[PDB]
RNA sequence: CGCGGGGUGGAGCAGCCUGGUAGCUCGUCGGGCUCAUAACCCGAAGAUCGUCGGUUCAAAUCCGGCCCCCGCAACCA
RNA sequence: GCGGCCCCCUGGACGAAGACUGACGCUCAGGUGCGAAAGCGUGGGGAGCAAACAGGAUUAGAUACCCUGGUAGUCCACGCCGUAAACGAUGUCGACUUGGAGGUUGUGCCCUUGAGGCGUGGCUUCCGGAGCUAACGCGUUAAGUCGACCGCCUGGGGAGUAC
RNA sequence: CGUAAAGCGCACGCAGGCGGUUUGUUAAGUCAGAUGUGAAAUCCCCGGGCUCAACCUGGGAACUGCAUCUGAUACUGGCAA
């Protein structure tokens, strides 16, 4: 049931005494849609090696988030290092509108509608890293009526 | 019954004395080759080296439960470790 | 069972180290200082203690492994001889680095260990040249002496009770990572934050291991007879 | 040869559809538990997903064949 | 930037206790002042040192490094110049936020038992937590959390150059 | 705006910007309401007519503005203590 992606793969060095060793990054994301998301690194010498490694390292190290009806509950503010990331709710029918490191996140994490915009450096590993602690640093109505010490309604 | 643990506390400290060079009496809990567990009531006991103990015929005169004059020298060398000095103790005599 | 603050007193609970070593986060259980030495506060330590009690007494209600963890001099053999008293699993030498995170890798080290210890006592072969054969047993011994507490531990345990949380500041990490709750005897320079359950008080003094270690096995055996 | 469906640790079932992770039940060996057996617990063992291939960075899944299985098929004095 | 000792004139800072004024405050474009060294002008002084310069060497060459000399200059008085990696490469002012080891300079208390102990102000060096940072690192003297005002940036070169 | 471009070499200081606390008053900023105006078209909403659409068209909303009047006194400003 869980869902998966591959964000980015990217091909490193290393530049040892006999000359360069080359191995593979991935970056991939997994969800259960419905409001659990985790993102895992993973790097190895070989492109499958790397994804596989990845993935497993995905399924674990995964948060929950309080969605709403597929859709944020307030606009939130995400910064991991250089990259800025806005995302702020929208009507059912609007689509998920974000850039590419965003829009796999999103998408496996069940947010059906959402308007986002992401400023500074878009480098994929600070950009996800960036919008997966923002929809974390997200409350709903009920935690923050039973932090604030009231009632829904008397929060509406 | 809330007898105070400062009611408590204040006792104790009329009890032991805590300054740097005092003598204290300390039970043998344990003899090694080379070390001797001394208690004194302080935050450790004392692993007091078996070379202080030997007399100049090299005999090892303790038994452990035994108690023995102790020179307190440090309470904590920053390990938590209550530095005992018997063969420091030995001056007084 | 229950323990008396006079007891605990006579044990010497209420010394801590140095004041300059100290840990500001320690600061709520210091009662006072003399003689540059910080001493804790006995009222924090006896309703902690108590509360710490009642979860492991849970904890053993439902058939929980607890790992009794202390390394230091001072408490390996008091924690190896406690922890045998209540039937619970315990690591009285240095901490392997990744026991709790790197479990696949200690299973496999386990796997090995059962087998060696099958050839030299059910095997009982040693004909392989009187050489090969007293290395294999050399082997035997160091995997014995690391991993004796643990070897039948199975799967990862349900809480963890160390001594020195700070100088055992790596088992509380990996804990913490996998969601384990951990029990600790926090002396003033250590950090309380990784603590679930934290008890304050001397982590240095055989007499106050022993009372600590003592008690939580009584308590145990108690949940475990339930 | 017709059409359809199925085959997955020794047995019974999820996993398949969306390509990345083999799970649930019984059985078996051992240990704890029990006075003991038995039941029960802790472990552990056991399929390469019928096989052949094709695709793909990567297949139990996607593609084809063969092999069976199950079901149907209008025609026996 | 300031380093022998002494005198005369003079500026600021800090502490203790008390009294007094009663928002009199912060920042500051332009403006004004101060501003290392080199340099310039007039007039002195000139021991040492030393651009330029002379000579000897080294070198393939040596308009340099090295050696022997040596003028301006370095010094004084009075003017000018107004620039430095003028750097903590960190504008000024205020508030708030865990700790440790020190240095220096006040002051209060306790047995000063003998240079001790315990407080409390100022300035200052190192280490380090949360936090921050691109990272290095900063970390109560912030590059943390904020507020007021000011200066400056907008790819590299052309160029801090031309007019 | 430490090291990437970027804190004047430093200071004093006029104009300017900013202003601890309390009371009263004022009502300038601010806020609320009302009134006048903000041309029509255009943009937007609900409709109507060209076979549909472009296009045309009815009503509305809007035109984020300005001025006047009437109220509020938290904050900011003025005045007084
Ligand atoms: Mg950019
Ligand atoms: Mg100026
Ligand atoms: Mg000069
Ligand atoms: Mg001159
Ligand atoms: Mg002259
Ligand atoms: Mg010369
Ligand atoms: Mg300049
Ligand atoms: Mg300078
Ligand atoms: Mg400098
Ligand atoms: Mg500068
Ligand atoms: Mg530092
Ligand atoms: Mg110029
Ligand atoms: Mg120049
Ligand atoms: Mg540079
Ligand atoms: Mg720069
Ligand atoms: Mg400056
Ligand atoms: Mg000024
Ligand atoms: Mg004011
Ligand atoms: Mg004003
Ligand atoms: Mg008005
Ligand atoms: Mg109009
Ligand atoms: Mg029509
Ligand atoms: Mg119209
Ligand atoms: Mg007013
Ligand atoms: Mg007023």
């Amino acid at each position: 049931e869980l869902q998966e992606k591959l964000i980015a793969v990217n091909r490193v060095s290393k530049t040892v005494k006999g000359g360069r060793i080359f191995s593979f990054t991935a970056l991939t994301v997994v969800g259960d849609g419905n409001g659990r998301v985790g993102f895992g690194y993973g790097k190895a010498r070989e492109v499958p090696a790397a994804i596989q490694k990845a993935m497993e390292k995905a399924r674990r190290n995964m948060i929950n988030v309080a969605l709403n009806n597929g859709t944020l509950q307030h606009p939130v503010k995400g910064v991991h290092t250089g990259s800025r990331v806005f995302m702020q709710p929208a009507s059912e029918g609007t689509g998920i509108i974000a850039g590419g490191a965003m829009r796999a996140v999103l998408e496996v994490a069940g947010v059906h509608n959402v308007l986002a915009k992401a400023y500074g450096s878009t480098n994929p590993i600070n950009v996800v890293r960036a919008t997966i602690d923002g929809l974390e640093n997200m409350n709903s109505p009920e935690m923050v009526a039973a932090k604030r010490g009231k009632s829904v309604e008397e929060i509406l | 019954m809330t007898e105070s643990f400062a009611q408590l506390f204040e006792e104790s400290l009329k009890e032991i004395e805590t300054r740097p060079g005092s003598i204290v009496r300390g039970v043998v809990v344990a003899i090694d080759k080379d070390v001797v567990l001394v208690d004194a009531g302080l935050k450790s006991e004392s692993a007091i080296p078996a070379e202080q103990f030997k007399n100049a015929q090299g005999e090892l005169e303790i038994q452990v439960g035994d108690e023995v004059d102790v020179a307190l020298d440090a309470v904590e060398d920053g390990f938590g470790e209550t530095l005992l000095s018997r063969e420091k103790a030995k001056r007084h005599e | 069972a229950t323990v008396s603050m006079r007891d605990m007193l006579k044990a010497g609970v209420h010394f801590g180290h140095q004041t300059r070593y100290w840990n500001p986060k320690m600061k709520p259980f210091i009662f006072g200082a003399r003689n540059k030495v910080h001493i804790i506060n006995l009222e924090k330590t006896v309703p902690m203690f108590n509360e710490a009690l009642a979860e492991l007494n849970k904890i053993a209600s439902r058939k929980g492994k607890i790992l009794f963890v202390g390394t230091k001099r001072a408490a390996s053999e008091a924690v190896k001889d406690a922890a045998l008293s209540c039937d619970q699993f315990f690591v009285n030498h240095r901490w392997l680095g990744g026991m709790l995170t790197n479990w696949k890798t200690v299973r496999q080290s386990i796997k090995r260990l059962k087998d060696l210890e099958t050839q030299s006592q059910d095997g009982t072969f040693d004909k392989l040249t009187k050489k090969e054969a007293l290395m294999r047993t050399r082997e035997l011994e160091k995997l014995e002496n690391s991993l004796g507490g643990i070897k039948d531990m199975g799967g990862l345990p349900d809480a963890l009770f160390v001594i020195d949380a700070d100088h055992e500041h790596i088992a509380i990490k990996e804990a913490n990572n996998l969601g384990i709750p951990v029990f600790a005897i926090v002396d003033t320079n250590s950090d309380p934050d990784g603590v679930d359950f934290v008890i304050p008080g001397n982590d240095d003094a055989i007499r106050a291991v022993t009372l600590y270690l003592g008690a939580v096995a009584a308590t145990v055996r108690e949940g475990r007879s339930q």
